[PDB]
């Protein structure tokens, strides 16, 4: 089962917080 | 201040420069010794080489070797595709690419034939379709036969034999070994003694001197002990020739001119020996008992101190260098010196898959009967620990490791090897390669980057003849592998790409590696489940690729790898003059429809993702200028094929009655134009502007 | 001039030659002295040596070694891996290798053994699946033994024992120490003196002379 | 079938 | 204890084996992987190849559904920590990244195995990690040809760079040609995606392969073997019957980069793949072969490198012989 | 042999015939079926015989393209079962003593091919292989040498057994390959010298001699022993030949066995991590009878506890 | 010197010292004797059983690879310019080229994550390996290519100046069968990790100019004698798979002897070694008969002789003979004169005389398409031409007819036309023939 949503994600190249 | 091309053009000149920095065969075979391999197993996806067709032996081939009385031998001439074998004073040749081949007889020999060799004609003796000279060795004379091998529709030289009148009688020395030289020289040597004979000839008769002499530049007299040849080697980028006796002895001799052969350096098993025990490492791999069973020449273009490779019954590589005395009157060496040993690996084959100090002691390649090594270092090595199977080690430098590797310190002989079975009862005869040599580079800096040449010469192919057929191994490319990997990458998780993908960052590093996924996104190995896998590499390019960061600022990798995939498309154009002056294009057409594809193909590759692809689309002053790089890229490839169908239209009309009613200014800019400066400078392209309005003129003379 | 495989096997052959030419042990140990040195800490990823694995001695000749009542003695045969123990007048080899060793043991002798060593054959004395010679000094003889090393199948070499019928009279002289020559010569010496003795052996019985001497 | 050996003539020039 | 004591579970799952029942082991293995418990990502990787193992032979009163349905469930999840285990692997040295995500992926990864959705989007999909991508595909039996042959066009073009921008550098030993390293990446798919059709389709991707060997010019030029794009995918499995299939396909067609003079390495692609078929056959098709290699003969002749072009048509119509 | 006789281009005619396109005062023969019956009566005991009458047909094809003689020859080989006195016995020795047929023709790699495949059709795999050996076709040798030692591997190697009768033909077969350096592809040869390891591995197993099986083993990297080389193991049986996948189950169990045996004989440490290596590689492998094998192996693993 | 102390725990007492790892030797003299660098591929790293009187201690040898591999292992987690400290270490002890040989090996999997220390030996080899440079043509090459030079040398030194072969009447091979087997597994290793970084790896990739462009031939050089390394290897294996001393037996003298002084230096970089191999690989192919153009050549003879091995059975005999012909016939243009002839030969003895005329008049015709022949004689034989190669090529198969013919006519020499009214076979194939 697999989703792609490309709209919400979490930058992965930005620190948390 | 500069515009795009120009920016991007600075990209490719500094990429070409990446790629010809990969270190020379010196820098990695420093004085010492090394056991660096990793084994694959040989139907791994990462398997260095691999079996690609076999060709068996004609039947009738097989009706003649039995009906032998004394004896039979076979050989490969693998620069053509054919085999032969001889039968007593009968010589038959065939081509065994053919499915169902004719045999060439030729039977005109009254003695037994103990040599054939195909070499280059002398200049300026032959008509020009004569491409080769078939030398044919017997007990009482060789003969020289004239050989027109042209290609035919089907890929498969057509072979037919002249006549030429050109014989000498052979003397009391056997001829077993028939080596030739760049120019048509044609050396003799046997197992009779260890003299080498030259044979010389000429068109023109004469009322004192024939058409075909012989002579014996070794000039022996006196008190000889017994001694023999085992093979010659030739090297023509260094005007050398190499024997090897079965004493392991090694002779080197210097031709000084296009009729002199002068023996300049002779060294015995004891001073191999005793450069041995000078060294670090010691082993009982290599001791007085030990045999060398085979040279081979290492050319100028590939290393300037290390000549020779020398192979020993133990399977060890002996790496020899030379050295001239002095600095100026080519030069001939006076000294040969044991510098390097790679020792062998440990891993034997295996039916079942089996699970840092200097290894010199495996014997997994004792005993070593027959021994071949091509450019940039594919070793061959035929290990007979059974007297009736042969078993084949294959090996080739790490590329990708060697070329990441820092610093230059660092630098070892790493390579990637592997273990090929051949069938109860193949006894392998003659390894050859098949494929133009192989050279990324025209010094040794450079010469040996596989990866930059993937995409301009075909894989390294080479047959290996057998009592039974010939066998064709083929060298694999990194793309060849990636695509390979990712092909069973299919039927899995999205985990199991990213393992498979980490494996190949670990050893080839992110940006070779993207540069493969996109490479293979592109069609690239598909020459060889493909719409999945080439949708695999862009899933790879796309979730891998990095991004750019500040430290001026650091690209992302996916750019990178999109630089250097491009430069390599282009790497033989760049710096390239457009022409030749009757003035005629310095590239063939063919090749820069080839270039002009590959470069479309990743254009389109790059439309098609456009919303997909990180920094296509404009997005912050990373990926700002991660946008304004990748930008500037797309747009030297669209200049890259509009400067190339300039040129095909250029040359579809007739240059040479354009370039008359030219100026002499134009001529000039013309005469040293590249085709950096057709893509990426004005005056290219104020040039290319003037070319149009002056072949139009001329189409209307012509007015088609 | 040259084509690429040529000129790479030129390379090679200088890089060869580079390597045999490493200085030899007499050009930088010339006369006078030196104490050069780079320490390295044990767990260094730099040290020059390791350990790698060690191999305890197994029980049933600590048992042995116990019940030794004047003299016992340990040794070392690595260059097929097995180690041995002498008490009294008892002797027992194990392959160190093996992780639950079977005890290869030779009673035989009447007197203390004092030194015993492996050394290659004499050529054209004994049949070819003999690899070496055992011999085994006591306080009273000399004693030769057949030895087969041969690889069965998968660690060390397995080994058995051959009598010879060669003995010699030890004589007045201990014997402590037994080497032997590539050729199968052997020589022995002690702590009795400086003496060097030699025992020959033969494959033929002759009237005036011994097969063992 | 013996191979046609064509002549020198052909061969070597001029 | 095995309940909340990784360790006594470990014995359990002994206790059970040296027994023979071996489902029984792999039943507590496979439920141990999917636990709450603090396990490290490697050591179910142990788990479940272990559970994959031990459900895949018969065992003494257990029905072969209930075994294949664990044995399934095992593989999946295996597949799925590969993936997990080798992004993140990839994630934590990738220059990209910065050190304070870093150590929050790692808490997150290195543990409990996660959803592929999970693993696309908030990794794979954004560090550009074309060939991670792929193997998620296959794992998630992703049908969409598009996008999967999107996915290997990036991965071949990335791969293409990273292989020449190290080739410019030389970076400690000689780096591998482009074509070379793309040809691992292919490979290491291969083997790993066990050549489903689905991600690996060669109807579309060999085609591909073949464009960018000429799109880049990986030939001769560079010492190449010409016919590297076929000689990959022969020997990585895929039918002769098939891949003659396609470049049958091609050199008609005529779409570019396959038009004009290079069609004549088309015909060298059909020569050696045709010839290691027969090879392949005599060793151990129909009219279509023989039809093509006769209309592969037009081309040679439609183009007419003379006496290259005339030797490879002595090839192919040797090759018609050798199928009639 | 004067030309002179009129002879019958179709061979489905009768044995006198008037071609439909000649005039009707001339007949012709078809003096293919002519020889052809004559051979019938002593082609099944005298072969020597029959072959110099086959001769004359050398100038004839059939429809099939086949060399009347060459195909006369392959059907009177597949009859009469003459090998060594018609094709040439090619001893274990590496020599090849010409058969009658050399005499007519020094290209007889097809028709031993040809023999050599029928009697590969025929599910004679012992004949074809000395047949095809014969030919040197070493990838049609070894490929069914792979078919006759797979099931032979675990079984017990006693006098004249099936196991014996197979492994020493095939080790006949690896040296005069070896002496002779002679290979098929590396698919097809590799896996052919891995069963003849296995064949050792468990020959020395059945003998006893744990130790000297347990090393066997160890070098073929076939099975992982420390759980470092599980993931490189598993990924190379997915690749592996089947005829080395069938034979998985008995070589684990056998493994575990010797390391059981062993243990009953710190060194305990390791035979018990090992112990626990083959579980997991068996745990992650689908393959032959996984049920029984991988119940066993981990009872085994347990009493070593 | 290096040294280090090491500590057994406490409470043993040593008692000897011994090699169990054969004895070690670069050289066989004095000079080079040493070099452990040379061999560290070749040799086991020497072992050493230290008897205590509580047990036996193993202890190793630790090589310069070993030692790159580990410290490299403690620059995983480390920084950046962590590397650049450790890898510079390296350079001011070994020197700049065996440094950066050690690294390549690392990276092809030589050495003591291993996927992390791998990666960072190739980062090592990327960013240290310096670059091509001119001196004061000429140009002095990089670390990375010296180090590649070194690191190949060094796999094949056991080899390289070895004779492939040893005689004593028809026999051995030097070096033993499984070494070679881990030797090109090595070098192919080396290949392998080449390609899959021929984008990074400078010099690979295509190009002040002169230096990096020069640098780029020795690279491709470097590689080009890497597959001949592997093809000439793999080519001995395949030698000594088949029956050897058969073919040796049935040799020249010139064959016999070039093989028997023939070195693997010569196979791999010599044209001599090439022309050999040529020969031995043709003969075992015409012997089980006994490229598609050469390939086709030898099923061609393995047909033919085939054919030669039969009882005569017109439908097997019959296709071998048309099958044999269908193939020659496809290459015909490259058959050479021998090849021609012994095929011919066969095929006469087999009756097979319009298929072997048929043959022959094909392989005229394919070695001169322009008809160069036919205006040659036109024009009077000019000497001094260059169409007599093309004539001579024609002759040689008219000869083979002549050949085939007599035979014919020779064979059936008392032979009648007819036999009781209708043709013989005799006759038909002097019909079919003429």
């Amino acid at each position: 089962k697999l989703v792609i949503n490309k709209d919400m994600r979490t930058d992965l190249f930005s620190p948390p917080n | 201040d500069l515009p795009p091309v120009a920016k991007a053009a600075q990209v490719v000149n500094q990429t070409l420069q990446l790629d010809d920095s990969y270190p020379d065969l010196d820098s990695y075979c420093r004085p010492g010794a090394s056991s660096d391999y990793e084994m694959q197993s040989s139907d791994s996806s990462w398997a260095p080489f691999h079996v690609v067709r076999h060709h068996n032996i004609p039947d009738k081939v097989f009706e003649h070797l039995n009906a032998g009385e004394v004896f039979t031998k076979l050989g490969l001439f693998a620069e053509i595709g054919y085999a032969w074998a001889s039968i007593d004073s009968s010589l038959f040749l065939w081509d065994y690419t053919h499915p169902n081949p004719e045999l060439i007889g030729y039977e005109e020999a009254t003695h037994t034939i103990t040599a054939v060799a195909l070499v280059p004609p002398k200049p300026g003796v032959f008509v020009k379709t004569i491409t080769h000279v078939l030398v044919v060795a017997t007990t009482s004379e060789i003969i020289l036969l004239g050989v027109s091998a042209t290609p035919t529709p089907s890929g498969s030289k057509s072979l037919t034999l002249y006549s030429t009148r050109m014989s000498v009688h052979r003397g009391g020395s056997d001829v077993s070994f028939i080596v030739g030289t760049k120019d048509g020289r044609i050396f003799l040597g046997g197992e009779s003694d260890t003299d080498i004979h030259e044979i010389f000839y000429q068109q023109e008769e004469r009322w004192f001197s024939s058409r075909c002499g012989k002579i014996n530049h070794s000039h022996p007299f006196g008190s000889r002990q017994q001694e023999w040849l085992r093979g010659l080697y030739v090297d023509d980028t260094r005007n050398l020739l190499y024997s090897l006796s079965n004493r392991s002895t090694i002779r080197t001799y210097h031709m000084e001119g296009p009729e002199k052969l002068t023996k300049v350096i002779e060294k015995d098993k004891t001073s191999c020996l005793r450069d041995f025990a000078h060294m670090a490492d010691s082993s009982p791999l290599f001791t007085d008992k030990t045999n060398i069973v085979a040279l081979s020449p290492i050319p100028a273009t590939e290393a300037s101190k290390l000549h020779l490779m020398a192979l020993t019954d133990t399977g060890c590589r002996l790496f020899l260098s030379a050295t001239s005395s002095a600095s100026y009157t080519a030069l001939a060496p006076q000294s040969m010196q044991l510098q390097f040993v790679k020792f062998p690996p440990r891993e034997s084959p295996t039916r079942i898959r089996t699970l840092s100090q200097l290894d010199k002691t495996s014997r997994a390649l004792d005993p070593s009967a027959l021994g071949f090594r091509f450019s940039p270092g594919y070793f061959f090595d035929v290990v007979r620990k059974h007297p009736n199977q042969d078993m084949l080690f294959v090996s080739a430098p790490d590329t990708g490791r060697i070329k990441v590797t820092q610093p230059a310190s660092a630098l070892k002989y790493f390579e990637q090897g592997t273990w090929i079975e051949l069938e109860n009862g193949n006894r392998t005869i003659e390894i050859g390669l098949t494929t133009a040599p192989f050279a990324a580079a025209k010094q040794p800096l450079g010469f040996g980057n596989e990866l930059a040449v993937q995409f301009d010469q075909v894989p390294g192919e080479f047959a290996v003849l057998t009592n039974t057929g010939v066998h064709i191994v083929r060298r694999r490319r990194l793309v060849d592998i990636f695509a390979k990997a990712l092909g069973n990458c299919v039927s899995a998780s999205d985990d199991a790409l990213e393992r498979e993908v980490r494996k190949f960052i670990n050893q080839y590093g992110r940006v070779e590696t993207i540069a493969a996924a996109l490479a293979v996104a592109c069609g690239q190995g598909s020459d060889l489940m493909d719409r999945n896998t080439e949708n695999l590499a862009r899933a790879a390019f796309i979730e891998y690729g990095g991004q750019p960061r500040l430290a001026s600022v650091r690209l992302s990798s996916r750019h990178d790898a999109l630089a250097l995939y491009l430069t390599r498309l282009v790497r033989t154009l760049w710096k390239a003059k457009v022409v030749q002056v009757d003035i005629s294009s310095t590239i063939p057409t063919s090749k820069l429809v080839t270039i002009q594809e590959n470069v479309e193909r990743l254009r389109n590759f790059l439309e098609a993702n456009k919303s997909t692809i990180q920094g296509l689309a404009p997005p912050d002053i990373a990926n700002q200028k991660e946008h304004q790089a990748l930008h500037a890229l797309q747009k030297l490839m669209e200049s890259i094929s509009e400067g190339i169908s300039f040129v095909l239209m250029l040359f579809d009309e007739r240059v040479s009655d354009i370039y008359a009613r030219l100026d002499a200014v134009s001529q000039q800019q013309l005469k040293d134009l590249t085709y950096e400066q057709l893509f990426s400078q004005t005056p290219g392209k104020e040039l290319a502007k003037v070319l149009v309005k002056a072949i139009v003129n001329r189409n209307i003379a012509s007015g088609a | 001039d040259l084509p690429p495989v040529a000129k790479a096997a030129q390379v090679v052959n200088q890089t060869l030659q580079l390597d045999d030419s490493y200085p030899d042990l007499d050009s930088y140990c010339r006369p006078g002295a030196s104490s050069d040195y780079e320490m390295q800490s044990s767990d260094s990823s730099w040290a020059p040596f390791h350990v790698v694995r060690h191999h305890n001695i197994p029980d049933k000749v600590f048992e042995h070694l116990n019940a030794g009542e004047v003299f016992t003695k340990l040794g070392l045969f690595a260059e097929i891996g097995y180690a041995w123990a002498s008490i009294d007048s008892s002797l027992f080899l194990w392959d160190y290798t093996h992780p639950n060793p079977e005890l290869i043991g030779y009673e035989e002798a009447t007197h203390t053994i004092t030194a015993v060593a492996l050394v290659p054959p004499k050529p054209g004395v004994f049949v070819k699946t003999i690899t070496h010679v055992l011999v085994v000094a006591t306080t009273s003889e000399i004693i030769l033994l057949g030895v087969s090393a041969t690889p069965t199948p998968s660690g060390s070499k397995s080994l058995t024992l051959y009598s010879t019928r060669m003995s010699v009279h030890r004589g007045g002289s201990d014997v402590s120490f037994i080497v032997g020559t590539k050729d199968g010569r052997i020589f022995l010496g002690g702590e009795s003196d400086t003496d060097i003795h030699e025992i020959f052996y033969q494959q033929e019985e002759r009237w005036f002379s011994s097969r063992c001497g | 079938r013996k191979a046609k050996l064509l002549p020198m003539e052909e061969a070597l020039l001029p | 204890l095995a309940e909340t004591d990784f360790r006594h579970a470990e014995l359990l799952c002994r206790f059970y084996t040296t027994r023979s029942r071996f489902f029984e082991a792999a039943q507590v293995q496979t439920n141990l992987a999917k636990s709450d418990l603090n396990i490290s990502l490697k050591d179910r990787i142990i788990l479940l190849s272990r559970a994959k193992g031990n459900a895949s032979v018969n065992t003494i009163g257990i029905s072969r559904q209930q075994q294949q349905q664990l044995n399934h469930e095992a593989s999946e999840l295996l597949e799925i920590a590969h993936i997990q285990d080798d992004l993140l692997e990839r994630l934590v040295a990738d220059p990209r990244i910065p050190e304070e995500r870093k150590a929050e992926i790692e808490e997150f990864l290195d543990g409990p195995i996660r959803t592929l959705t999970d693993l696309f989007n908030d990794y794979a999909d954004q560090a550009n990690y074309y060939d991670l991508c792929l193997l998620i595909f296959h794992a998630a039996d992703f049908h969409n040809p598009r996008t999967i042959l999107d996915t290997w066009n990036n991965l071949i073009n990335q791969s293409h760079f990273e292989a020449e921008q190290r080739r410019e550098y030389w970076p400690i030993a000689e780096p591998p040609l482009p074509y070379v390293y793309v040809s691992q990446q292919i490979q290491l798919i291969a083997h790993r995606t066990s050549l489903d059709s689905l991600i690996f389709p060669v109807n579309s991707l060999l085609p591909v392969v073949c464009a960018y060997a000429i799109n880049n010019g990986q030939d001769a030029s560079i010492g190449a073997d010409p016919c590297w794009p076929i000689q990959l995918f022969l020997n990585l499995g895929v039918p002769h019957a098939l891949v003659v299939q396609v470049l049958e396909n091609v050199l008609d067609t005529q779409e570019a980069p396959f038009t004009g003079r290079r069609r004549k390495l088309v015909v060298q692609w059909i020569a050696m793949a045709v010839d290691m078929w027969v090879r392949e056959v005599e060793r151990r098709m129909g009219s279509w072969v023989s039809e093509l290699l006769g209309r592969a003969d037009q081309v040679l002749t439609q183009i007419a490198d003379a006496e290259e072009i005339a030797s490879l048509r002595r090839t192919v119509k040797g090759l018609k012989r050798s199928v009639d | 042999e004067l030309k002179l006789l009129l002879k019958s281009s179709g061979q489905s005619a009768q044995l006198l015939s008037h071609e439909p396109g000649d005039p009707p005062c001339l007949r012709r023969l078809n003096f293919v079926r002519l020889l052809m019956l004559y051979t019938r009566k002593f082609e099944s005991t005298d072969p020597r015989e029959a072959l110099q009458y086959f001769y004359f047909l050398r100038d004839e094809k059939d429809s099939q393209g086949e060399n009347m003689f060459l195909r006369c020859v392959s059907e009177l080989v597949i009859e009469s079962r003459e090998f060594d006195m018609i094709l040439g016995k090619l001893e274990n020795d590496g020599s090849r003593k010409p058969g009658v047929i050399d005499k007519f023709t020094s290209d007889t790699k097809p028709i031993i091919n040809k023999v050599a495949s029928v009697a590969e059709n025929k599910g004679l795999f012992e004949e074809a292989a000395k047949l095809y050996d014969l030919a040197k076709n070493a990838d049609k040798v070894l490929e069914l040498m792979n078919k006759l030692l797979s099931p032979v591997v675990p079984q017990i190697s006693a006098p004249q057994s099936n196991k014996e009768r197979l492994k020493n033909m095939a080790l006949s077969i690896a040296e005069r390959y070896r002496a002779q350096g002679i290979s098929a592809n590396k698919f097809v040869d590799s896996t052919f010298y891995l069963l003849l390891d296995l064949i050792t591995f468990f020959d020395e197993y059945h003998s006893g001699h744990i130790d000297r099986a347990f090393d066997i083993i160890e070098r073929l990297k076939l099975v992982p022993l420390n759980q470092e080389s599980v993931e490189e193991r598993v990924a190379a049986f997915r690749n592996f030949s089947d005829e080395i996948r069938h034979n998985l189950s008995e070589v684990l169990l056998a493994t575990m066995n010797i390391l059981f045996t062993q243990f009953k004989r710190d060194r305990d440490s390791q035979l018990r991590s090992q112990a626990r290596t083959l579980i997991t590689f068996a745990g992650m492998i689908p393959y032959r009878t996984s049920g029984d094998t991988n119940a066993r192996l981990v009872q085994m693993e347990v009493l070593m506890n | 010197e290096q040294g280090t102390w090491i500590e057994l725990e406490n409470g043993n007492r040593t008692i000897e010292i011994g090699l169990t790892t054969a004895p070690f030797a670069a050289a066989k003299q004095p000079l080079g004797f040493g070099n452990e660098l040379a061999v560290q591929f070749d040799q086991v790293p020497g072992e050493f059983a230290v008897l205590t009187n509580t047990g036996v201690h193993i202890v190793r040898r630790r090589r310069l690879v070993d030692i790159f591999a580990k410290a490299l292992g403690n620059c995983v987690s480390a920084s950046d310019d962590a590397l650049e400290r450790e890898v510079r270490k390296f350079i001011n002890q070994y020197g700049r080229v065996e440094t950066i040989a050690a690294a390549l090996a690392v990276a092809c999997g030589q050495g003591s994550m291993d996927r992390n220390t791998e990666n960072l030996a190739r980062a090592a080899f990327i960013e240290y390996g310096g670059q091509p440079r001119l001196a004061a043509e000429s140009v002095r090459l990089s670390s990375r290519h010296d180090a590649l030079a070194l690191y190949l040398t060094r796999l094949v030194r056991t080899l390289w100046k070895a004779k492939v072969v040893q005689v004593g009447s028809g026999s051995d091979i030097s070096s033993t069968i499984p070494t070679l087997v881990t030797i090109q597994e090595n070098v192919e290793r080396l290949r392998n990790f080449l390609e899959a970084n021929k984008s990074t790896i400078q010099g690979l990739a295509p190009p002040e100019d002169i230096a990096n462009q020069k640098e780029h031939q020795a690279l491709h050089a470097l590689q080009k004698l890497m597959e001949s390394i592997s093809e000439g290897i793999s080519f001995v294996l395949m030698l000594f798979d088949e029956r050897v001393s058969d073919i040796y037996a049935r040799l020249d003298a010139v064959s016999q002897q070039q093989l028997k002084d023939l070195t693997y230096e010569q196979l791999f970089s010599q044209t001599p070694g090439k022309e050999l191999a040529k020969v031995l690989v043709k003969a075992i192919v015409n012997r089980n008969i006994a490229a598609p153009d050469d390939v086709v050549t030898f099923k061609a003879q393995e047909q033919l002789q085939r054919a030669s091995e039969q009882a005569h059975n017109a439908p097997v005999l019959r296709a071998l003979l048309a099958e044999s012909l269908r193939l020659f016939e496809q290459v015909a243009g490259s058959l050479t004169p021998a090849n021609l002839t012994t095929a011919v030969e066969q095929m006469i003895s087999l009756k097979y005389y319009a298929g072997a005329i048929q043959l022959c008049l094909t392989v005229a015709q394919q070695k001169d398409r322009g008809n160069t022949a036919l205006s040659w004689v036109n024009d009077g034989k000019p000497a001094n031409d260059s169409r007599k190669k093309a004539f001579d090529e024609r002759k040689i198969c008219y000869n083979l007819i002549h050949q085939v013919l007599d035979k014919l006519e020779s064979d059936f020499a008392g032979e009648p036309e007819l036999v009781d009214g209708r043709p013989t076979l005799a006759a038909t194939k002097r019909m079919e023939a003429y």
